[PDB]
């Protein structure tokens, strides 16, 4: 009977994964998430949670306890754009 | 499925999934009734805006003289079936020196759609024109379809939700064959606040009226001149 | 797997056209403001290397005198679109003697905007706003990668815009002038931008009922910024 | 008609309306139409049923994608 | 699966299912008769109203060639009139070109082999439409053909095509068009599709009547309004 | 309507143009058949037998005349031979009315390979599915020639074409050498072709044409009819 | 005729056969361009050759006027019949125009024609990109590069090929003012570049330099030597 | 051999006015030595602010009258408002150049009010120049009718001349003068005047009779 849609989310939907995601690690107090959300315009919250636990990585890369906002665009190049051969999606988006 | 790819390619039983697609796009625009007097034809149309900032998207256009069309789908399309109806129209006017009849010219436009839909690789028209002319027979309203089976009748609705509206018809449509312009207009806004929301009905930006007379050239009414046709007009009963 | 060019969606619209809509939003964000002191439009670069030389790009490029255009998405594709435009608007000038209305411009573009097929190949993955001074005063239009175009009176389009939209419809009221219209586009702008801004991650162009199409060039253009 | 029988229904039904709007379906949807619209009513905290609980009730028997398209007409 | 797709391929067994298909829909379209009587040619169609905001006379399903060619179709009307358009043409080149009016066995000729040409590639579709053809020579006497959405044409004293197309021809075998002329043949063409299409199914219907002969001086036309009403006047015996 | 303008024959990822490689195999299928040069003319000869006794033989002919002198025969399929026969008979005419003179069959050769190369390239069209044995006595020299469906060709003293060729080539490896007459070349002619034919080798199951200096022509039953007498 | 459309959206928003190409750009031999304020320096590395038979016809350095030079990397087939149209076309512009061809035009010709390319029918896109570098009426020395996309696109500097990315984080790292005051110092810093490229065992390198009034001007492999031998003894000493 | 061109006579006159125009010619439609009709007017009510008139070749004239009346719905039908009188001969003007080597045999003379409401006057060749004048005639006996508006109109020739801007009453039997005066000694010169005015009102008509040789 009861027939669900698991679609993308629009702009909001996708701030709000990352506040899900990025609440409980150690960050910069004053980076934006709205900046993040506008350079992903078709993404899973799988690729949000891993450009956070990615971009908590790159704060463990140096010798750094808290990310920042361009350790978050050191994230998204990586696994947006650099892994955007893969990207798992747009045969599936049709479900061919 | 595998029967849903091509406009060529049949149905196990029959049924082309392409034109059936193509009756969804007339399904998502937005409504407007035409219909006819004895010597007069009114056809009123449901304009829609994006943002409030935008203009409303118009519907109703002049073809010719005794002529006017509402469109219902993609505007490409419909401008390219216009510029052509519009050809159509001043061509047998440069020939015969004449108005060209209504009947006519919508079986030439039933014989322009059908060749796509045959073809492969070729899309159908996905618009649903509702056609006000003038014969010598007086008023003519004929409604058109992606399928290319274009119909006679008297009055008729397209759009999102215009099925209110046809059964506002059936149970007056007796008095549209006497009925005279001043309230004969009303009635088909009468016909437009039955399919909308129960709170916004005719804010005088979102709505225009064409008419062709047995004596008065097809002109669009739009919201200025519209206001003395859409005042003296009841609440809204809930 | 692979369905043809000119397939209908179940839903009924299509695939192609669609994914060129989801196309532009990729591309740098755009401001256009119709004010009945006349159209200003602005947007950024997204400038990238340190290396490179800001002014090869541009989004302004004038039609006429009276008509200026904003593209957005991509890019090359729409230069063909900028050369029938003035080429059209010769055509209009030669044979009349006179101008091109900005919205029998912009319906011109939109014909021509879909018409690939498998005769005689894709469709256009640019977004467009059109400034001109006709004789209604300011126009403002908006075309679409289907073809279909409105007059707006301020209108964000880039990846920003649903939010500057939001922030815009709050600002925007029917009795504005140019000079707060520039710097309240530009507050937007420096709210959705990335970069630090300056005078040359963005530029500007107004046209005038008086003067003709401007460009706004690194000179004219910091004073809003130091006064904004 | 039958599956509207144990339910509070409004008399601002039309069956010939509602069947005429609802082409293409068979008697499992026709019986779905019946208590999506049952349901809608729950939602909003209504008794008995009107007919626009039937008409919501339709675009979700359908089932169709949602993906912004107001820009026909 | 997958040799049920184009029309240029064959099944394993040896066949093409898109003809098939198309010949599917012709069952949809409601109901086409047309038997020729002694001195002439009655077409007999029965048309659903679909809703009363239609008008009377709208979207028919009945034809007219030549001035003495007479088609009665069902099928997809797009596609009826679109042969109705190039048979129509093809007259046309016939008298254009040799001076004088078309047989039924050429003219169906030349129509068949256009309805065959679309049955060998996978660019075009098959037509989903079967239609009839019957017509009155001084010369020849009367003609009654038919062309099934295949292309295949054959004469006939009487044929029907739409739904119930074997719950009509069972009935039409009862009468005697050898030696009746058409003047009762219309009142017994009204009652064998009075029988049929029961109020269950359809709501309400139309007599749309169609008519040639040498009492119609070789013209066709449509059946005039008093002798329908005779038929509408025979319609009520049925009952019995 | 128009054609399709693309290939149906791509390279494999092991290299091999697959649709050629099952064309020779449908050659492979074809009848039987062989033809011999020996210092005077080539002998050709073939393997046709009707399936039943209601055909007339003297109908259709497998031997074919290409000009004066050329004489051609294949191993294959039926329809694809005559086409390409036509064309051949219309490429002397084009040599013929630029030098007024008969092709060399080397010329010919030439244009028939290009033929089929340039049909197996071009788009929406299956390959050829036969093997063509091509015979002439140019400039006093005899000549034979073999093609294949992709469009090459080779220079044969012997050889066998259509079933059992793996075994009818060793069998002439056995037999030929350089000094044999025509008459000789028939009689061997006759062993190869009694290697693989059925138990009756009557007039009609087998059909020889000849070149000489004198030209190429063809054998009629009676001669052929003592070829088979007093052979094997 | 062959008339199929090749390049189609993807459902997310991209161009296969454009990204595709672009990696085929990606993979080329690795170029470095940069300009001077009177002289230009251009190069490419990775010649590869087999340094026993002959190299004249492997150069990837061309001129498409007397003021402009072009560099490019890619697959070599596509590349040359576009330096054929190019030729024509900027031959066609004093067929027009009495002027020698801008660069901005030429690169406005080299891109227009590639997007028209991309969005015609039954072709692949190119899979080249170039760095065009010319000297102009006025002396004014710039360059551009052409995305296979078709957007030109001017720079200070820039380097494509296969390793340009790093290649570029040492130019943006070692690019200042000062290194353009001397042009062999500008040449110093392209054999810097090349150095810090990959390998290139000596023998790896191709040069050549404009005075933005000269014609193109390839050393032989002694300045080669000898600016590697001053760039050697020159870290070696700062070491 | 079969000629394409024939000389089919008409004459046409326009005045622009201060705040009109007056476009008037003949009604005789007539060649070689024989009469068609004696009804034959040129005016051609183009909108309310522009009436032309055509010369020379009859089918011609009709013909090219015809295209115009398309172009016009075509430039409204794209542009959704009318042409101005400036449009009109700069579209003419091309349309007359279309077709530079095969010409029409027709003399135009266009009138018509302006955006400002005043007159304007103009006229073309067969190829397709013009200019903007004040009065032009056209036809067979322009040569007669011209410089009697020098005179009148122009004020040229005569010495201490006022400059009284000239009313339309005063035009009025300027032109019903100046036409009997052509009709005497032309012979193609009809036998009724069409009178045609443009104000800012609209287009009113006269048709005041003549001579009939």
């Amino acid at each position: 009977d009861r027939k669900i849609e698991f679609s993308l989310p629009d702009l909001e939907g996708r701030t709000h994964i990352f506040k899900i995601h990025a609440r409980s690690m150690s960050v910069e107090r004053d980076i934006r998430f709205e900046l993040l959300a506008r350079l992903c315009p078709n993404s899973t919250g799988a690729e949000i949670r891993s450009v956070c636990t990615e971009a908590g990585m790159f704060a463990i890369r140096a010798r750094r306890k808290i990310a920042t906002e361009k350790d978050f665009l050191e994230a998204v190049n990586k696994v947006i754009k650099s892994y955007a051969k893969f990207s798992a999606t747009p045969r599936y988006m049709t479900y061919n | 499925n595998q029967y849903d790819n091509d406009v060529t390619v049949w149905s196990p039983q029959g049924r082309i999934h392409q034109i059936e697609y193509a009756m969804e796009a007339v399904k998502q625009g937005s409504a407007t009734v035409g219909l006819k007097s004895k010597t007069h034809a009114v056809l009123v149309a449901l304009k829609r805006a994006q943002s409030e900032l935008a203009a409303h998207q118009k519907k109703i256009l002049h073809v010719d003289n005794h002529i006017g069309i509402s469109i219902a789908g993609l505007t490409a399309d419909a401008r390219l079936l216009c510029n052509f109806m519009r050809q159509e129209c001043l061509d047998s006017r440069f020939v015969f020196d004449r108005p060209l009849p209504v009947s006519r010219l919508v079986s030439l436009i039933g014989s322009k759609t059908q060749i796509p839909t045959q073809r492969y690789g070729r899309r159908p028209y996905g618009v649903g024109l509702l056609i006000a002319g003038y014969d010598d027979m007086g008023p003519h309203i004929f409604q058109t379809c992606p399928s290319a089976n274009y119909f006679d009748c008297r009055a008729m609705s397209i759009g999102a939700r215009s099925q209110s509206a046809r059964t506002y018809l059936e149970r007056h449509m007796s008095e549209f064959m006497e009925c005279n312009l001043n309230e004969l207009v009303k009635h088909g806004l009468r016909a437009l606040r039955e399919t909308l929301p129960a709170e916004q009905d005719l804010t005088t930006k979102n709505v225009s009226i064409g008419i062709v007379g047995k004596d008065l050239e097809f002109t669009i009414y739009d919201d200025d001149d519209v206001s003395p046709f859409l005042e003296g007009l009841e609440e809204r009963p809930q | 797997y692979d369905r043809g060019v000119n397939t209908f969606s179940p839903e009924g619209r299509l695939f192609q056209v669609e994914y060129a809509i989801e196309a532009i939003k990729l591309g740098s964000t755009a401001i256009g403001i119709q004010t009945s002191e006349g159209v200003c439009l602005a947007v950024e670069k997204r400038i990238t290397s340190p290396l490179m030389e800001p002014s090869s790009i541009e989004k302004i490029v004038e039609i006429d005198a009276h008509i200026g255009c904003a593209m957005s998405g991509l890019i090359a594709d729409a230069k063909t679109l900028i050369d029938k435009a003035r080429v059209e608007t010769q055509n209009h000038w030669f044979t009349y003697n006179e101008t091109m209305t900005v919205e029998s411009v912009t319906q011109a573009v939109s014909n021509l905007a879909l018409q690939f097929g498998e005769e005689d190949s894709r469709p256009f993955g640019v977004a467009l706003l059109f400034g001109g001074v006709d004789e209604k005063g300011p126009q403002l239009f908006h075309m679409d990668p289907s073809g279909t175009f409105v007059q707006c009176d301020a209108r964000a389009i880039g990846s920003a815009s649903e939010g500057a939209q939001s922030s815009l419809q709050e600002v925007y009221h029917k009795s504005m002038t140019l000079k707060e219209a520039i710097k309240s586009s530009l507050i937007i702008l420096k709210q959705v931008m990335e970069e630090k801004l300056n005078a040359t991650n963005i530029e500007l162009a107004t046209v005038q009922p008086g003067q003709n199409f401007h460009m706004f060039t690194k000179e004219e253009l910091e004073e809003v910024i130091k006064d904004i | 008609q039958i599956h509207s029988r144990k339910m509070n229904v409004s008399p601002d039904v039309n069956y010939e309306e509602l069947a005429r709007c609802t082409d293409d379906f068979n008697g499992a949807q026709c019986k779905a139409v019946c208590v999506e619209a049952g349901m809608i009513a729950l939602r909003r905290g209504a008794t008995e049923l009107t007919h626009e609980d039937y008409m919501e009730g339709i675009l979700e028997v359908q089932a169709k994608k949602k993906a912004n398209l107001q820009y026909y007409a | 699966t997958g040799y049920d797709l184009s029309a240029s391929t064959f099944s394993p067994d040896g066949r093409v299912f898109q003809v098939e298909y198309a010949m599917k829909a012709v069952e949809n379209s409601s109901t086409a008769i047309g038997i020729r009587c002694k001195d002439g040619v009655v077409f007999g169609v029965e048309k659903l109203v679909l809703s009363k905001l239609y008008e009377e006379g709208s979207n028919k399903r009945l034809f007219n060639v030549d001035r003495h060619v007479g088609m009665a179709v069902a099928g997809l009307l797009a596609d009826a009139r679109s042969l109705a358009d190039i048979a129509r043409e093809e007259a046309s080149n016939f008298r254009s070109n040799f001076g004088y009016n078309i047989p039924l066995k050429h003219l169906a000729d030349r129509v068949a082999m256009y309805v065959h040409a679309y049955t060998l590639y996978s660019a075009v579709r098959p037509f989903g439409c079967s239609f009839m053809l019957g017509s009155y020579s001084v010369n020849d006497g009367a003609q009654l053909y038919m062309i099934d959405p295949s292309g295949v044409s054959y004469g006939y004293w009487g044929c029907a095509i739409g739904k119930a197309r074997q719950a009509a021809k069972t009935e039409i075998e009862k009468l005697q068009m050898k030696e009746m002329t058409c003047r009762d043949i219309v009142k017994e063409v009204a009652k064998i599709i009075y029988i049929v299409h029961d109020e269950v199914k359809d709501k309400a219907f139309e007599l749309e009547l169609s008519w040639v002969g040498e009492l119609t001086n070789g013209r066709h036309e449509i059946v005039p309004k008093d002798i329908r009403e005779e038929a509408e006047k025979y319609a009520k015996e049925s009952l019995k | 309507e128009r054609g399709y303008s693309f290939s149906l024959t791509t390279f494999s990822p092991s290299g091999k143009l697959v649709q050629i490689e099952y064309a020779l195999a449908a050659v492979a299928g074809g009848a039987p058949s062989v033809g011999i040069k020996a210092a005077n003319g080539v002998v050709l000869a073939t393997e046709k037998k009707q399936k039943s006794i209601l055909y007339d033989e003297r109908s259709v002919h497998k031997v074919e005349p290409i000009t004066k002198h050329i004489g051609l025969v294949y191993s294959g399929m039926g329809p694809d031979y005559r086409v390409l026969v036509h064309r051949a008979r219309k490429l002397a005419q084009q040599y013929y009315l630029v030098y007024q003179e008969p092709i060399p069959t080397a010329q010919l050769v030439q244009r028939v390979a290009s033929v089929m190369q340039e049909y197996t390239q071009s788009g929406g069209v299956r390959p050829f599915g036969v093997s063509l044995l091509i015979c002439g006595w140019n400039e006093g020299r005899p000549y034979l020639f073999q093609s294949d469906p992709s469009g090459a060709y080779f220079a044969w003293k012997a050889t066998a074409m259509g079933k059992n060729y793996v075994n009818g080539k060793t069998f002439l490896e056995k037999r030929y050498n350089e000094d044999l007459e025509l008459e000789d070349a028939i009689h061997t002619a006759i062993l190869t072709l009694k290697e693989s034919f059925e138990g009756q080798m009557t007039e009609d199951n087998i059909e020889v044409g000849i070149c000489n200096e004198a030209g190429f022509r063809r054998l009629t039953p009676t001669e052929v009819k003592d070829y088979l007498a007093a052979i094997a | 005729s062959y008339d199929r459309a090749i390049t189609v959206f993807s459902p997310d928003g991209h161009l296969f056969q454009v990204e595709y190409a672009q990696e085929a750009v990606k993979k080329g031999s690795t170029a470095v361009g940069v300009r001077g304020r009177d002289i230009v320096v251009l190069g490419v590395e990775k010649k590869s050759v087999a340094k026993l038979q002959d190299e004249r016809t492997v150069r990837k350095i061309c001129a498409l006027d007397d003021n402009v030079c072009m560099a490019f990397a890619g697959l070599t087939a596509d590349a040359r019949i576009v330096i054929n149209r190019a030729r024509v076309e900027c031959q066609s512009h004093r067929l027009t125009v009495e002027d020698p061809v801008t660069v901005e035009y030429i690169t406005r010709y080299i891109a227009s024609l590639k997007q028209r390319y991309t969005q015609s029918n039954g072709r692949r896109p190119f899979g080249i990109s170039a760095l065009i570098v010319g000297f102009d009426f006025d002396g004014t020395p710039r360059l551009y590069q052409t995305d296979p996309s078709g957007t030109y696109h001017a720079w200070k500097a820039n380097a494509i090929g296969r390793g340009a990315k790093s290649v570029r984080e040492f130019l943006e790292k070692n690019y200042t003012d000062e290194a353009i005051e001397t042009d062999d110092l500008t040449i110093k810093l392209v054999i810097k570049a090349l150095l810090e490229v990959v390998q290139s065992g000596g023998k790896n390198i191709e040069l050549a330099v404009m005075r933005r009034d000269q014609s193109l001007k390839i050393l032989n492999p002694e300045e080669i030597e000898k600016y590697v031998a001053e760039i050697e003894k020159e870290k070696e000493e700062n070491e | 051999r079969f000629s394409p061109y024939v000389f089919n006579g008409g004459t046409i006159l326009a005045i622009a006015g201060e705040d009109f125009a007056i476009v008037a010619s003949d009604t005789r439609l007539s060649e070689g030595f024989s009469i068609h009709t004696r009804d034959s007017p040129k005016c051609y009510k183009l909108t309310d602010k522009t009436v032309i008139g055509c010369s020379g070749f009859h089918g011609d004239c009709l013909t090219l009258t015809k295209i115009i009346e398309a172009r016009l719905k075509m430039y409204k039908h794209s542009n959704n408002k009318a042409m101005t009188t400036g449009a009109i001969a700069a579209m003419l003007s091309t349309i007359l150049y279309s077709r530079r080597f095969f010409p029409y045999y027709v003399y135009n003379i266009i009138g018509g009010l302006d955006e400002e409401g005043k007159g304007a006057v103009y006229s073309f060749d067969p190829v397709g120049s013009y200019q903007r004048d004040s009065f032009k005639a056209g036809g067979s006996a322009s040569a007669m009718l011209q410089p009697l508006l020098d005179n009148q109109v122009g004020f040229k020739n005569m010495q201490n001349v006022e400059h009284v801007p000239l009313s339309l009453d005063r035009a009025m039997r300027l032109v019903k003068d100046v036409f009997i005066s052509a009709a005497e000694r032309d012979v193609y010169t009809g036998d009724a005047l069409r009178i045609c005015i443009v104000t800012k009102e609209g287009i009113r008509e006269e048709t005041v009779s003549l001579r009939k040789d």
